[PDB]
RNA sequence: GGCCCCAUGGUGUAAUGGUUAGCACUCUGGACUUUGAAUCCAGCGAUCCGAGUUCAAAUCUCGGUGGGACC
């Protein structure tokens, strides 16, 4: 059998490389791959997955630095895990049989198993289908699969899929959340609070969750509810900056409610990511440019997280027939490239882009662009125009090194501030300006005069979030060279505290945190109060 | 402190900038307000936000001010908060700085700060590398100099500082640090045992320190460190006891060979007993440590001569050449401590072997035959011309070899000494005439190839090679001319000279065209009778 | 220039190696080493 | 034992006296904060060995290596 022959080649490679390691000899993996394949009469190269699949642990301890696959999965600095909710119905349908004019198949839209705004062919979708949407099974399977690639899971985070979450029966969501927390804790519980207390002392060190929603479920009741879950960031879906479009799109709400939702959430202390929807009906190209410029020029919005999704006519929706009637037309691909290139030149430095384009399978869209890759095309176009972008994701150390191999040389501090939703926002960072490469960031502001949480009443400044990018470093490990444990955060904390004490003129500092991360602040003398970590300022 | 010329220079500098003066900014930037006494500047950008920056120049100026004004802590904090290199504090004035160590320590007076200061020492000076002025011994020296006084004032609550200071020396003196840890463990304000233990565990990545403890030649140290090594005592403890039981110097040899310190292993095993000497040989023949053992043993030792011949033979595999056979006839550093062995006999080791400790005389003329064949095959042809003098009267064969090698006057000496006059003209005269003819053939080929490749180059390297090939035969032709002229071949030699001169002029005139070596103009190849 | 002594002594070194003063080889080779850095 | 024939990426292959050996399977990376596997894009693989000749040689010669049928 050939299979045992490849196995023998694998063992040969293993012994050669461990021998090289013992004396510290350096060898090209591909070279020995080729030589072993030739000397054993192999017609095809060996897969690296199987190469990792046989190392003994007393060597996996140190061989991973030369064995990890697709390092970009940790090139940010934090592991990411996605989970799927049970399919259900959106609330608005209470009026008529309208989900959204552009939304894909929902619970009952000619799909055996699917979800609202999801065809059902995403790898996450098949994972959920096999898992029968069970949280625990799918999360264990996914984390195991990720660890197969020899990646540290010291710090992890959770993102939840699904159409709508706030609009679900409470007992179900509590069951779901406690199952998630028990997945990392390994301790069977009975309520949310028990799972919280147990996960406090776990070692997986969860650092937060983010959920999608819509402005209807944005009153302070739901915010307090989410405070009990440790959620950090939120998704809304804006789709426009013009009220008329909403009723044109049958969205079923007002942009105003979105604006007050933004203001209230920012006052509370969460983070928010918006969704932008270019090339819409009754929208000219100049309309798109103007509205996108407005999206940052207005102090009303000035959001933090940005996501973009170009229009995609798909069978089943009303827009399918509208285009089919030859009345809704898209742009040429060059037009889209120019649009994106212009947009990227406009992003303020603090904002971070997370994704571009949808992940829908190709042979389904009546106007789907050929290119699965668009950011690269935009990059080519903006090289052609000789104008650069300043997105966070494009100036962190991880991506910049993995795509250009540039080493920071002189890192310094930088401070900026602006106004948004009435807030006195403030942004701090360490970064190297000459290469414009960034390492660490912090977002801190003064709380608004009107608030929902009385714990913030008077002399209180909230620090929304703090983060240093890079790659995962185990909490016990100190220096694999790199930049994740040099004490950088300490300086930012002390300086932010000093600013709040003097410039803010407050009297007590509060902060949101992940369930595990609380212990970190304990090292600085921060004590708990409700769901908020806090320190007295006098 | 600038001038119109200075300012205009710093402004334009042919639009070339370098160092602390320039600083990149963003598009659409402006200026709002400078902040002296805090070294800031604030500006507005078009989108409608603010920006505050600390430019280097002001910060460095104030740092120099403070260093001259000696408040070290203020510069220290203002300089660490901005993520600036610490080494500059020494670099600014290394001499005077050393005279204020205690004052600096009292200025800092914080263990964590001293620890962080130690963990970033570097040899190079950034004032000459990273922070230009706008106008090995050092690290250990400063480390010990400050450690002495800081231990003097307080060792008890600054023990970890001492630990790091000795750890961060040029070489890791882990042994003494382990000694301090163990003695503190034995002893009962001051730092405790587990405290320093953890304070070093992260610092050392224990397993290497465990190996070093093995090297330190003490079991108890190995015991404590291995307590945290997580390895099964069922594994190493029987092995450790086995090592303990066996002999002291043999313990040393075995621990060095287990720690690859082969030099110490051989040093120990040399005195551990002569009976193990051959085994040592194997190691120093497996690890090629012959030269090392040369110092361990002494002359007049059979071990010394054996290891010498081992050096000359085993390492010289594929190198049975001048060094091998040479020091074989030498048996090492001694001049002639061995004989009766020659590898190839390159005219020197052969006669050295044969004559010194004379085994076979040239009456056993096989040596002459081998030398002649070998070196003549090596295009020498003088080997026979010398050895056959000591050998039989085959002078005529020597004459033939000299003629093949163009050694004319030596053939003349042989013919006029051995009275072999019959061969005065039978073969040498046509041979040298043919030599002139083939000289013409080769010269014509050189001319043709040179012209061809020069034209090929001119269509749009190796020409210089042929050029240098042509200049080698000047005096060869010169003496061949007179050699022929005794037989009065002045016409053929004149042809030779004319062809050589024409080719010489061809390359001489082509040389400026191409541009590149320079030939010599003091080569004589012409004769007045020839001319 | 000095290239004549580049190999000459480097092959006349033997007259000293063939004696007991092997250590002296480097003790002169330094000069032959020095000109290497021109 | 000779005659012949063959030796190009890890494999399947084009190509040929001159500035670059082209494809194909395979493997690797990014798009991707939904994907090792998908879609696209990008990238890493090479003339059996030694002697010859030829300005120049994988293609002309010889030798060797190993393999393939002949009586
Ligand atoms: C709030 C939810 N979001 C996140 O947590 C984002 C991910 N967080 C991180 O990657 C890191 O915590 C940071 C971004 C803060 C970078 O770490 P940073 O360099 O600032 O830490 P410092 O170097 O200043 O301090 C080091 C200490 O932090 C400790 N530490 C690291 N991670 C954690 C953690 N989850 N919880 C508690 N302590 C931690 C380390 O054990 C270390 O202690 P040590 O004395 O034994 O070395
Ligand atoms: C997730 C974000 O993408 C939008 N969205 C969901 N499905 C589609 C689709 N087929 N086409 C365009 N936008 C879509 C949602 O309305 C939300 O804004
Ligand atoms: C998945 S669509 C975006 C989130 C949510 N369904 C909304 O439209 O508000
Ligand atoms: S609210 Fe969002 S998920 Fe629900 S139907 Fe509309 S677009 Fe789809």
């Amino acid at each position: 059998s050939p299979a045992e022959l490849m196995m023998l080649t694998i063992g040969d490679v293993i012994k050669q490389l461990i021998e090289a390691h013992e004396q510290g000899k350096d060898i090209d993996l591909n070279k020995v791959k080729t030589k072993t394949a030739a000397k054993y009469g192999l017609s095809a190269q060996p897969r690296l997955v199987d190469i990792i699949a046989a190392v003994p642990p007393q060597y996996r301890k140190v061989l991973m630095p030369k064995l990890k696959a697709k390092p970009i999965r940790t090139a940010s600095g934090i592991a990411v895990v996605a989970v799927m909710c049970k399919p259900h119905r959106c609330p608005h349908i209470s009026f008529t049989g309208n989900i959204c004019v552009y939304c894909p198949g929902g619970p009952d839209s000619d799909f055996e198993y699917s979800t609202q705004s999801y065809t059902g062919y995403e790898p996450t979708s098949m994972r959920a289908i096999r898992a029968r949407y069970d949280p625990f099974l799918q999360t264990r399977h996914r984390i195991e699969q990720l660890k197969q690639l020899g990646h540290s899971v010291d710090k992890v985070e959770f993102i939840v899929m699904g159409g709508t979450f706030m609009a679900l029966p409470e007992e179900y969501r509590d069951y779901f959340i406690r199952n998630l927390h028990d997945a990392l804790s390994g301790h069977t519980s009975n309520n949310i609070y028990e799972a919280v207390k147990y996960s406090e002392r776990s070692l997986t060190k969860c650092i937060g969750i983010t959920i999608e929603t819509r402005p209807d479920y944005c009153m302070k009741r739901h915010l307090s509810d989410m405070l009990t879950y440790g959620c950090t960031r939120l998704e809304i879906g804006v789709q426009s900056v013009y009220e008329d479009v909403a009723r044109d799109t049958n969205r079923g709400h007002t942009v105003k409610a979105v604006c007050e939702s933004f203001h209230l959430a920012k006052d509370s202390g969460f983070k928010v990511v918006a969704h932008m929807m270019p090339d819409l009906p009754n929208v000219g190209l100049e309309r798109d440019i103007e509205q996108f410029t407005e999206f940052f020029e207005n102090p009303a919005f000035r959001p933090d997280g940005l996501k973009l999704y170009p229009t995609l006519v798909i069978r089943g929706t009303g827009l399918y027939e509208l285009w089919k009637s030859g009345r809704y037309k898209s742009y040429s691909p060059s037009d889209l490239v120019e649009l994106v290139a212009r947009i990227l030149a406009l992003v303020p430095p603090w904002t971070r882009v997370y994704r571009v384009q949808r992940d829908i399978p190709m042979p389904l869209v009546s106007s789907g662009v050929e290119h699965g890759n668009l950011r690269e095309l935009a990059l080519a176009r903006m090289k052609d125009l000789g104008i650069q972008c300043r997105d966070v994701r494009t100036r962190e150390v991880g991506i910049q090194e993995i795509h250009h191999k540039v080493r920071p040389y002189q890192v310094e501090l930088v401070r900026r501030d602006y106004v948004a939703n009435g807030g006195w926002e403030t942004f701090l960072s360490y970064e190297d300006p000459d290469q414009d490469i960034l390492i660490g960031l912090l977002r801190l502001r003064k709380c608004s005069e009107e608030t929902f949480r009385f714990e913030l009443g008077g002399g209180v400044s909230i620090v929304r979030e703090l983060h240093v990018y890079g790659s995962v470093v185990p909490v016990s490990s100190r220096d694999p060279t790199k930049f994740q444990h040099q004490g950088f955060g300490m300086l930012l904390m002390e300086e932010a505290e000093r600013i709040a004490r003097e410039e803010h003129g407050s009297g007590k500092i509060a902060v949101i945190s992940g369930v595990g991360t609380r212990n970190y602040y304990r090292k600085i003398g921060y004590r708990l109060q409700g769901p908020y970590m806090v320190k007295m300022l006098k | 402190d600038a001038s119109f010329k200075t300012l205009q220079a710093g402004l334009s500098s042919n639009h070339v900038s370098h160092g602390e003066v320039l600083r990149k900014v963003e598009r659409g930037s402006r200026i709002v307000t400078v902040v002296p006494q805090d070294t800031k500047l604030v500006l507005q950008m078009p989108r409608g936000n603010l920006e505050v920056v600390h430019h280097r120049a002001l910060v460095l100026a104030q740092i120099r001010k403070w260093l001259d004004k000696l408040m070290f802590k203020e510069a220290f904090e203002c300089m660490r908060k901005l993520r600036i290199n610490l080494n500059l504090i020494y670099d600014h004035n290394p001499k005077v700085f050393l005279g204020n160590v205690e004052t600096f320590i009292k200025q800092i007076d914080s263990v964590n700060h001293i620890n962080l200061f130690f963990t970033e020492l570097k040899e190079e000076d950034v004032t000459k590398t990273m922070y230009p002025a706008p106008v090995g011994n050092k690290i250990d020296l400063v480390c010990d100099a400050m450690r002495a006084v800081m231990e003097s004032i307080n060792p008890h609550k600054y023990c970890l500082s001492i630990l790091t200071s000795h750890v961060k020396k040029t070489t890791p003196e882990l042994e003494i640090v382990l000694q301090k840890v163990h003695e503190l463990q034995g002893n009962a304000d001051a730092v405790s045992a587990e405290e320093a233990l953890k304070y070093l565990l992260h610092l050392v990545d224990v397993n290497e320190l465990y190996d070093h403890s093995l090297g330190t030649y003490d079991f108890d140290l190995v015991l404590m460190v291995a307590e945290k090594s997580q390895k099964d005592p069922k594994e190493y403890l029987p092995f450790l006891n086995t090592l303990k039981k066996m002999e002291t110097n043999y313990q040393r040899f075995t621990i060095d060979k287990y720690l690859k310190r082969y030099e110490k292993a051989i040093g120990h095993l040399s005195k551990c007993g002569p009976e193990y000497f051959p085994e040592c040989l194997n190691l120093i023949k497996d690890k090629n440590l012959y030269n090392e053992a040369l110092k361990l043993y002494s002359p007049s030792s059979q071990q010394y001569q054996d290891i010498s011949i081992a050096y000359g033979e085993h390492l010289m595999q594929e190198h049975m050449y001048e060094p091998a056979g040479l020091m074989f006839a030498r048996c090492g550093a001694h001049e002639k401590a061995l004989s009766a062995f020659l590898t190839c006999g390159n005219w020197k080791q052969a006669l050295c072997v044969a004559a010194q400790l004379n085994f076979t005389k040239d009456q056993l003329v096989g040596l002459g035959r081998t030398l002649a064949g070998k070196l003549v095959e090596q295009r020498k042809h003088i080997d026979a011309a010398m050895v056959l003098e000591e050998c039989a009267q085959d002078y005529e064969e020597a004459v033939l070899l000299l003629l093949e090698g163009a050694a004319w006057e030596e053939a003349l000496r042989l013919v006029y000494k051995y009275n072999r006059l019959d061969i005065i003209e039978t073969n040498v005269k046509p041979s040298i005439l043919e030599a002139q003819k083939n000289y013409m053939a080769f010269l014509d080929s050189q001319t043709a190839t040179f012209s061809r490749h020069k034209k090929r180059l001119l269509v749009v390297e190796a020409l210089s090679e042929v050029v240098q090939n042509t200049e080698n035969l000047k005096d060869e032709v010169y003496h061949i001319l007179k050699v022929l002229f005794l037989f009065e071949f002045d016409e053929q030699g004149r042809e030779l000279q004319k062809a050589f001169e024409d080719t010489l002029q061809l390359m001489e005139r082509s040389l400026p065209e191409i541009w590149p070596p320079k030939i010599n103009r003091r080569t004589q190849w012409k004769l007045s009778l020839l001319d």
